[PDB]
């Protein structure tokens, strides 16, 4: 996950054209989402145990 | 340097697909060794009721 | 930064007191000290309270070292269990620099006491400009119809 | 005019005494007469068109 | 848990470095990146002609081998506890069920 | 007597077969959440490559 | 024939775009697998 | 007319240059790299133009 | 031929420094991963003080 979010939060910092939303900016937003969406999962299932 | 990214991206998905593909091939022999094992066990559910008929 | 809560149920004022103070440790010889600050109206004979000591951490002789303290701690010491809140940008530093992982941090906790003597903040907000004068003067000789 | 009153008129001498600027929660403003909806004044339902 | 105050710390000094290292990498990248023809290319005074903070290539070099060598000794100071407890916990274990089977007989 | 012994030994077997369940299931759960976070990732890479 | 370069651009979008949602079909059927065969193997014991 | 390229031209390259610094970075942010940290709203910035 | 020398001897001490973030960073890993072992293995630990 915070692979993910600090990969980003650089590239939130790319000047005037650079600052894009390419594939990369998807698939590392997707990836965070996923991510967290892991972490609540487990958290689930750890409940239930 | 289009077809490059095209090629390389499409060589890319080759290799995930045969991660994909390899794993495929060891889950449904045992996806089988599971449905065949599972018949010996009908076998012997059947085998205890009529030695019990008996 | 740390604080105490002793007790006070004889008085009037309330039912428990805080009593704000700092502890420093000394990496001369591995040395404590605990120092209570002036509070400007409080009655208790405010100072130092432990002087420069090693002070003793269990029965077997053992005395506290860097080690094992953290901003949100629980130390005891001779009695008395101080909750350490809070260390400067300095004791951060090198306690991170030892590989001790800094707990988060706490607020002080109050003295009920002394917050209750807290002065009132004499001040009133400005009354408001748009009173019968400039309501009669910016919306003269306009009115609005209403076909019902 | 006033729309709502403050909550304390079951104790308020309105009998002898009348309702003035404390006593009223919101008076009527350019935004209660809207154009088109439904206008209660006392007693009476509008329809300003 | 001191091993591991010892590993964190180790940590900390060699992230010092892995950052520094980075600021410096940078800072070449756009020393390189560097002609005739370029945007700002403005002159200076003093320059680096003189240094009294600086440090020599021999120098560089122990700094850095010096701190590899820390992290791969703790490191081994480490894959040392990791199997000495493994043994401490088998230990623990049989040891304590020896007795309970003895209190039944 | 009979009864008892059955509700009783019934709901141990009972608790046995619903706490296995999580365990193997978590297996799948852990050895999925990690497999797929790795190749999640590893899009971002290529991806940002 | 001549196919034109943006309906050739959308064949490689294509054969991209079939790779993500067959690989996450076969991924599908591999937890639906593991999730039966432990439950289909734990309940007949 | 053949300055007003350079212009433009480099305040390109500069902008080209500053991608590959914030982006060839982000390639190799591993996990447990100095500088992966925690961050929350990366993952509903989008100033992207 | 004295820029390009300078320019040589900048894209050499790159190679130099880039090769030492490289042992560094490796060692990092190992390190961390190290220390991700001792930290399971104390919770293995705790657990036996409890266990017992």
């Amino acid at each position: 996950l915070k692979v993910a979010q600090t990969r980003l939060d650089e590239r939130t910092r790319r000047p005037n054209i650079e600052l894009c939303r390419d594939m990369a900016q998807l698939r590392l937003v997707n990836e965070v989402y996923e991510v967290d969406d892991t972490i609540q999962t487990l958290q689930q299932r750890l409940r239930d145990a | 340097r289009e077809m490059e990214k095209l090629y390389s991206e499409l060589k890319w998905q080759e290799k995930n697909t045969l991660e994909e593909i390899a794993e495929l091939h060891e889950d449904i022999r045992h996806l089988e060794e599971d449905l065949r094992r599972k018949l010996q066990n009908l076998k012997l559910c059947h085998t205890r009721l009529e030695a019990r008929t008996y | 930064d740390a604080y105490f809560q002793e007790d006070v149920p004889m008085s009037i004022e309330e039912h428990y007191r805080i009593r704000q103070v700092h502890i420093y440790y000394y990496l001369e010889d591995d040395s404590m000290s605990v120092i209570e600050p002036v509070v400007e109206n409080s009655g208790i004979p405010q100072g130092k309270l432990i002087k420069r000591q090693r002070l003793s951490k269990n029965d077997r002789g053992d005395h506290y070292h860097w080690k094992d303290l953290n901003r949100g701690i629980n130390i005891t010491i001779y009695g008395k269990t101080f909750r350490i809140v809070d260390c400067d940008k300095f004791t951060q530093v090198f306690l991170e620099s030892q590989g001790i992982e800094l707990n988060p941090p706490e607020k002080m906790a109050l003295d009920p006491y002394t917050e209750l003597r807290k002065q009132p903040l004499r001040k009133y907000v400005t009354p408001t400009d748009f009173d019968q004068l400039k309501q009669f003067l910016t919306f003269d000789k306009q009115v609005l119809r209403f076909y019902a | 005019m006033p729309k709502v009153l403050v909550e304390n008129a079951k104790n308020f001498p309105r009998c002898v005494l009348e309702i003035s600027d404390k006593e009223v929660l919101e008076w009527y403003t350019a935004k209660d007469f809207i154009v088109g909806k439904p206008l209660t004044i006392l007693g009476r339902t509008f329809f300003i068109y | 848990c001191e091993q591991i105050r010892l590993n964190r710390s180790a940590k900390y000094n060699l992230e010092k470095d892995l950052r520094d290292k980075f600021t410096a990498i940078t800072i070449d990248d756009i020393c390189f990146s560097l002609n005739n023809n370029s945007p700002n290319i403005k002159y200076s005074e003093n320059v680096v002609r003189v240094e009294p903070n600086s440090v020599s290539l021999e120098d560089w070099l122990d700094f850095s081998n010096t701190n590899v060598e820390k992290a791969d000794k703790q490191r081994n100071n480490s894959l040392t506890l990791k199997a000495l407890v493994d043994r401490i916990l088998f230990q623990t274990a049989s040891d304590l069920r020896r007795q309970c089977d003895v209190v039944d007989t | 007597w009979y009864r008892s012994n059955l509700t009783n030994f019934q709901e141990s077997n009972t608790s046995r077969h619903n706490s296995e369940r999580l365990r193997v299931d978590t297996s799948r759960l852990i050895q999925d959440k990690y497999q797929q976070t790795r190749k999640t990732q590893a899009d971002s890479t290529q991806n940002l490559g | 024939p001549r196919f034109r370069l943006p309906d050739w651009q959308t064949n490689s979008y294509l054969l991209s775009t079939n790779a993500e949602r067959q690989r996450d079909a076969s991924h599908q059927i591999r937890q639906e697998a593991r999730v039966l065969r432990n439950e289909t193997n734990n309940q007949t014991i | 007319a053949n300055r007003a390229a350079q212009h433009e031209l480099e305040k390109d390259l500069s902008d080209k240059q500053s991608a590959y610094r914030i982006d060839d970075k982000c390639h190799h942010l591993r996990n447990t790299s100095d500088g992966v940290s925690y961050f929350h709203g990366v993952e509903r910035v989008d100033a992207t133009v | 031929k004295s820029q390009s020398d300078v320019n040589k001897k900048l894209e050499q001490r790159l190679e130099e420094v880039r090769f030492w973030k490289k042992e560094l960073d490796d060692k990092l890993e190992q390190l961390v991963y190290a220390t991700e072992d001792l930290l399971l293995y104390q919770t293995r630990l705790q657990k036996a003080l409890e266990s017992f």
